[PDB]
């Protein structure tokens, strides 16, 4: 299983993904990227069955870039979320269902930061903070404890580090490294990968 | 430039105007343009050529007196440059040249002009460029169908143009030969030029040439003297038979039998005669009941038993 | 001047009860090079005059293998010919696949008749302007089948098509009695002389321009090109 | 072939546009025709970005250009999907040209009626310039023009294009301006410029941005005298 | 099956066993489990031998078509993606494929892993097959980007040898390939007995 | 040349009373307007040459290619606009790769031109092609007419003045001709028909041999060649 996390702040959204992709017993790649850039201020996260994640993320990415090229302005994160939800829901009852779990995080000039959650059933909900994977069961309580609507981004980083420390301490699957990125009105900005 | 030289005119009882005069200008142009007709000088010559060409096509429909005698001297150079087909790859100097040739050819000439223009046509025809010879033939075609009555009034013109057409009918190059044949067919069709016993015996002699039937196995990169003469003879007969597409005259059956003789001749003679016969068959079919009466039964069955189909058939 | 209203399209009947387009397409096969087909008691041959656009050009392939036991010689349009060849090849293959059996020639020509007839009745689909000599050996015996753009087909002791077929037809109908009891080489020689009947006096049959296609009870359909035809050609007496 | 002549005449009527190829840069210029007193200039572009790494300028019928542009955009994205790589400029040119010779749904004006300049940077990074024709023939150029007066511009481009002119990227831009200036007599705002600037997305120049370049060449024109 | 591949400075290595087994029985000991897609690419066989062979041959087809149309040799990433798309078209239908696509491209040496499950990933090192685990161990212990060429060859031979020694369904002869910037080669193919005789002392 | 016309022409799918299909025959007549090209078949190998006809210096010379590679062992040349040909070229490439995929063997030039003619049927299609490549039989040259008919030719010329070149080809050609001798010969023919000084920019030359694959002569190689004659 793969671990995802999202934290919404007043002026920012913080996301992390584990960067391990694996076979049954052995981890082939220690630097896999589960973060996909739909647009300048929008990030799509995907975890789930092999292949389906990649194909779906790519399709959504291309349709978003297409909207940008056609119309000259990037989509709202809300809109991209609803578009993703539409596609995934259509695929659900199709012959080929994509089994994926998503976080769509982005910043809007008008509406500011947002964080969305989508399960493989393609139900959508906007939350202040969210996670996917087995680790989410562990870290959501941490988030509930130390969250505030007014978190400063450094404090959010410290919080995230606490959650990953919980993972390393308890969660059976080795998750050595998590890549981190922050969304801002300025744009997406990378950060030093939290590692152990 | 056209508007500059418009005031100079050849209208009756016109004093020589003080305005700019076209012959001196064309003289300057020709003098600068001699090298084209150094490497750097050649390019300047080409640019000047472009400008004067634009001037000619502009002054085609405007000038009161077209075909000033000095400007005809440019036609050799315009001829050699011009293309043998219509295409956009030619860089559009040649396209302009083709347009200019067509426009100037579609222009009236005075009676005094036509010997001069025919002399120029004779001069360019002996030029090496096969492109040039093709162009002079087609220019001659349209320039004759216009002012045909002028050319017809001048008998020396008919003699010279006849000689030139038959002379180029025997040229080494196949394209100019076929073009000469087509020009001949048109000249015959309009009756500006009329075939007779001399043309018939000339073509029959040229066709009645024995091929060498030999080659050097151990070792010219040029065709040969025999087959070109054969080709020119059959081309003469083809121009004659195609002279009358929608009617058959009395000599045409004999000419047709003579063509059917050469049907098995080696190429290019075979392709030529097959095309001519196919054209005859398509054209004359409309009133074949009327046409057949002129023919004999043996001629008729011989013509029916002809394989003139193209390659794709079979 | 004498433009005819009713030859515009094949679907149009004339008041004279004729399809001018079909008649004209039947006129087209004569455009092609002459070809001769004849049979003995136990053999059948197809002798064709291949022709070239140029001396360098190699020559057109008039004779074709439909199957081991069937061959054809095309006249008229080569496109229509290749369509028919593909259809016939597929049909023969289907028959061998299904029934483990060679296809009967009568059956094959019947299928060709249906396929050819279809365009005649439909607007916008021009007739197959091709004439074929279909030759093969089956259980019944050797056969020679002619087909035309009209989609009619015939069975013949011998037949010639293409340009100047009539002289060959005359020689063949003169010597048809002899052909039946003839051995293979003599039958081939007769076909060659008949093909020569169509030729002009200037032209003479050669190895290159001659193609012989032959079938027998114990012999599959073969084609002889230039060298393979030379033994048959050499024996032939000089033309009158 | 007959529709092609009408299409070629149509693009001949259309607004002028040029493209230039430079070592780390490619520039695309199109004259901005006056619209009206009351129209808004936003909707009219005459420039389109098929992808991050591709830009296009068309000349001819606007609606047909819109159709072409949309189809090429979607093709660019689908090729990125199938191949995981940026589309090659030759490829998208081949598609746009290939789109011309499918047709309209009715086959009316099978040539859609635009000859367009496609410019972009290869994935390896090499600059590319191409054009298309209504006929479907497509070529590559060091530089080219389309639309009205393009032939006169090509003569100017023929002599002006040099290693020295391309040696400076800003000079690579200025050469395009001079080409348009010969084509268009407005000598100012009636122009639109777009630059790819290797490894970054297309940045349309500001009206002040073009203005200073125009002034610089205008000064250099002054300096020669 | 045991196959492996790793990228190092000089280029890409590909190693594979020759054993091919249906059940306990060994049908063939001499199988070339590495596929020459084209002179500039390699493919690796794992899982379904027939599936991998067919789909890799079809990949070679598409790559040659692309080469002719575009007049450029296709990117390794592109080939891996194309293959991934083809197999994903058939996902859930019982295909078993795992492979390592190896080539040099404009970007650099390329190594991509592709599975019938749909995974597509690039890596410095990879192994696939029944003995892949045992291969991963030795190669991970021995690997660096800075290896000498002969050291890499020997390391691959060690990996395949030990993986065969552990795993039943792997065996036969090591077949070793080096993909160079110019093009690939077959460095050598050695039977397991010679390897054991070498390493035993 | 006054108007010569008949009622039966202009019909696409109508046989004339003679049996001829005049509309398509005319269409073939137009297709021959393309640029002149020459192909020479020899025991040593196949030499193909063609005139480039670039408009302007700015145009990238490589961008316009009048010779293409169907396969490593095959070369093809076309007359007329490339766009009409591109469909046939793509079909030829994809077909030879179908052959390779299915049979692990190289497709013969006869089979390739056959399959292209099989496309051409399945309009006049306005292209003339001259396939040249080496095969197991040997070096071969096949000319595919815009009719769709295909024949082997010891030598052949296509384009604006294919016939005039063809007559020259008749005189010069012989079976003992080397590929080098053919190249010098073929260049001579193009010089005459073009009536322009031959240089690297105005022609493209390519060859196929048993020893080597399809190789298009680079600009330096073409310079060495024309300088020789």
């Amino acid at each position: 299983m793969e671990y995802l996390i999202g934290i919404q702040g007043p002026d920012y959204v913080l996301v992390a993904s584990d960067r391990v992709a694996a076979s049954n017993i052995v981890q082939m790649k220690d630097d896999h990227d589960k973060m996909f850039k739909m647009s300048e201020k929008i990030l799509l996260l995907c975890v789930g069955e092999a292949g389906d994640t990649v194909q779906f993320a790519e399709y959504i990415q291309k349709n978003v870039q297409l909207y940008k090229m056609r119309n000259g302005y990037e989509l709202s994160p809300t809109a991209a979320a609803n578009f993703t939800r539409r596609n995934l829901a259509d695929c659900l009852r199709s012959r080929t269902p994509y089994h994926v779990n998503l976080l769509l995080a982005g910043y809007d000039e008008h509406e500011g930061p947002a964080l969305y959650y989508m399960d493989y059933l393609a139900a959508l909900a906007k939350a202040p903070f969210a996670a996917h994977g087995y680790g989410a069961f562990l870290t959501l309580s941490i988030l509930d404890r130390y969250y505030t609507p007014t978190i400063s981004r450094e404090r959010a980083v410290e919080l995230l580090r606490k959650c990953l420390e919980e993972l390393q301490k308890r969660f059976i699957l080795n998750l050595p490294t998590f890549s981190v990125r922050i969304i801002d009105k300025n744009g997406i900005h990378d950060l030093d990968n939290i590692s152990f | 430039l056209t508007y500059i030289f418009m005031i100079d005119v050849s209208l009756p009882n016109t004093t020589p105007t003080i305005s700019p005069h076209v012959p001196e200008f064309t003289a300057r142009i020709l003098e600068k343009l001699k090298p084209l007709m150094e490497e750097d000088e050649r390019t300047q010559g080409i640019k000047l050529l472009k400008t004067i060409l634009k001037w000619l096509m502009a002054s085609a429909g405007r000038s009161f007196s077209t075909a000033v005698t000095e400007q005809l001297q440019l036609l050799p150079l315009f001829f050699k440059i011009a293309p043998v087909e219509n295409d956009n790859s030619y860089d559009e100097l040649k396209r302009d040249a083709k347009l200019c040739l067509s426009l100037m050819s579609q222009g009236l000439l005075y009676p005094h002009q036509v010997p001069l223009v025919l002399q120029v046509l004779k001069q360019t025809a002996r030029s090496s460029s096969w492109h040039a010879r093709y162009t002079v033939l087609t220019y001659l075609q349209t320039m004759v169908f216009y002012n045909l009555f002028i050319f017809l009034n001048n008998e020396d013109a008919v003699k010279d143009i006849r000689w030139l057409v038959i002379s180029l009918l025997e040229d080494e190059q196949l394209e100019v030969r076929e073009m000469a044949a087509t020009t001949l067919s048109g000249l015959l069709q309009c009756n500006f030029l009329t075939m007779d016993s001399p043309m018939q015996i000339h073509f029959e002699q040229l066709c009645k040439t024995k091929l060498p039937k030999k080659r050097k196995r151990d070792p010219d990169t040029i065709p040969s003297a025999e087959l070109v003469k054969r080709h020119a003879g059959v081309l003469g007969l083809g121009a004659c038979v195609l002279s009358s597409p929608y009617d058959v005259p009395t000599w045409m059956p004999q000419l047709l039998m003579n063509l059917s003789a050469h049907l098995n001749d080696p190429q290019p003679i075979e392709m030529t005669v097959k095309k001519t016969l196919s054209n005859f068959r398509r054209t004359h079919h409309d009133n074949w009941q009327e046409h057949k009466q002129q023919f004999t039964d043996d001629q008729l069955l011989v013509l029916t038993d002809l394989l003139v189909s193209p390659c794709y058939y079979a | 001047m004498f433009r005819n209203q009713y030859d515009n399209d094949v679907t149009v009947w004339s008041p004279q009860g004729r399809i001018h387009q079909i008649e004209y397409a039947m006129e087209a096969v004569k455009q092609g090079s002459a070809t001769v087909g004849l049979k003995s008691k136990t053999h059948a041959v197809l002798v064709a005059l291949k022709r070239a656009q140029s001396e360098l050009a190699a020559h057109q392939k008039k004779i074709l293998h439909v199957d081991n036991h069937i061959g054809i010689s095309i006249a008229g349009l080569t496109a229509d010919a290749r369509l028919l060849c593909n259809f016939m090849r597929q049909e023969c293959l289907d028959s061998r696949f299904v029934f483990d059996r060679p296809l009967p020639v009568s059956r094959l020509v019947s299928l060709i008749g249906s396929k050819t007839q279809i365009p005649t009745q439909r607007y916008g689909r021009r007739p197959y302007g091709v004439g074929l000599l279909i030759a093969g050996y089956d259980d019944m015996g050797p056969h020679i089948f002619q087909t035309c753009p009209s989609a009619n087909y015939f069975d013949c002791r011998a037949m010639s098509i293409g340009a100047r077929s009539q002289s060959a037809r005359t020689y063949l109908e003169r010597h048809m009695s002899e052909f039946m009891e003839c051995n293979l080489n003599e039958l081939v020689k007769h076909g060659l002389r008949a093909l020569r009947e169509t030729l002009p006096a200037e032209q003479d049959l050669t190895t290159k321009n001659v193609s012989i296609g032959i079938v027998g009870k114990d012999l599959e359909f073969t084609i002889y090109d230039d060298d393979d035809v030379s033994p048959f050609l050499e024996g032939l007496e000089e033309r009158p | 072939l007959f529709q092609v002549e009408y299409a070629q005449e149509a693009v001949k009527k259309g607004s002028t546009a040029v493209g230039v190829r430079g070592r780390d840069i490619v520039v695309l210029g199109v004259e901005k025709k006056s619209v009206a007193k009351l129209q808004d200039e936003r909707t009219v572009r005459k420039i389109c970005a098929l992808d991050d790494n591709v830009c296009m300028a068309f000349a001819g019928l606007t609606a047909d250009a819109r159709i072409v542009i949309n189809r090429a955009r979607v093709e660019c994205q689908s090729h990125r999907l199938t191949v995981e790589d940026p589309v090659t400029v030759e490829y998208i040119t081949r598609y746009i040209a290939s789109l011309k010779q499918r047709y309209t749904q009715s086959n009316g004006r099978r040539p859609f009626g635009i000859s367009a300049l496609i410019v972009g940077f290869d994935f390896d990074g090499t600059p590319r310039l191409y054009q298309t024709d209504p006929s479907g023939t497509y070529h590559a150029w060091k530089a080219n023009a389309i639309g009205r007066g393009a032939k006169s511009v090509r003569e100017f481009l023929e002599k002006n294009y040099t290693d020295e002119a391309i040696e400076t990227d800003d000079l690579t831009i200025k050469l395009v301006i001079k080409a348009l200036l010969e084509v268009v007599q407005s000598g100012g705002k009636n122009i639109e410029l777009a630059v790819m600037r290797r490894d970054q997305s297309l940045k349309i120049l500001n009206p002040e941005e073009i203005e200073k370049y125009v002034a610089e060449i205008e000064k250099e024109k002054e300096e020669n005298e | 099956t045991t196959t492996l591949a790793f990228k190092f400075r000089h280029g890409v290595i590909v190693a594979a066993d020759s054993r091919a087994t249906a059940g306990a029985y060994i049908a063939s000991q001499t199988v070339k489990k590495v596929i020459e897609i084209n002179p500039y690419l390699l493919g690796t066989m794992a899982g379904g031998a027939a599936d991998c062979s067919f789909w890799e041959r079809l990949l070679a087809r598409q790559c040659r078509i692309y080469e002719l149309r575009n007049k450029e040799r296709i990117s390794v990433a592109a080939a891996s993606k194309l293959l991934a798309n083809m197999v994903y078209q058939y996902k859930g239908m019982g295909l078993s494929m795992g492979t390592m696509i190896c080539g040099w491209d404009k970007r650099g040496p390329g190594l991509y892993y592709v599975d019938s499950e749909g995974n597509r990933i690039s890596g410095a090192t990879f192994s696939v097959g029944s003995g892949s685990v045992y291969a991963y161990g030795v190669m991970d212990r021995g690997y660096s980007y800075d290896l000498e060429v002969e050291q890499a060859y020997d390391l691959a031979r060690r990996a395949i040898y030990q993986a065969t020694y552990r795993d039943a369904y792997s065996g036969g002869a090591v077949n070793l390939y080096h993909v160079r910037e110019d093009g690939w080669i077959r460095v050598s193919s050695d039977n397991v007995a010679d390897l054991h005789e070498k390493y035993s002392g | 040349m006054f108007l010569t016309r008949s009622e039966y022409d202009r019909g696409v799918n109508t046989f004339s009373p003679e049996g001829r299909l005049f509309q398509v025959e005319y269409a073939i007549e137009a297709i021959k307007l393309g640029s002149t090209a020459i192909g020479i078949q020899t025991s040593e190998g196949v030499c193909l040459a063609v005139e480039k006809r670039i408009t302007s210096p700015l145009m990238e010379p490589s961008s316009i290619e009048k010779i293409v590679e169907i396969d490593a062992h095959i070369g093809c040349a076309m007359s007329g606009l490339i766009a009409d040909a591109k469909t046939l070229i793509d079909k030829a490439r994809v077909e030879t790769q179908n052959h390779w995929f299915t049979y692990n063997e190289t497709m013969t030039v006869e089979s390739v031109t056959q399959a292209v003619s099989n496309l051409a049927l399945q309009r006049p299609f306005g292209v003339a092609l001259l396939f040249g490549g080496v095969d197991e039989k040997g070096p071969q040259l096949f000319h595919m007419d815009p009719s769709g008919t295909f024949v082997q030719c010891d030598a052949r010329a296509i384009g604006s003045a294919s016939e005039g070149a063809q007559s020259s080809l008749q005189e010069v050609y012989h079976k003992s001709m080397t590929l080098k001798e053919a190249i010098k010969s073929s260049l001579i023919i193009l010089k005459q028909v073009m009536e322009e000084k031959l240089n690297a920019t105005n022609i493209e030359l390519a060859t196929v041999q048993p020893g080597q694959n399809f190789h298009m002569f680079t600009k330096e190689e073409l310079e060495e060649v024309i300088k020789d004659i």
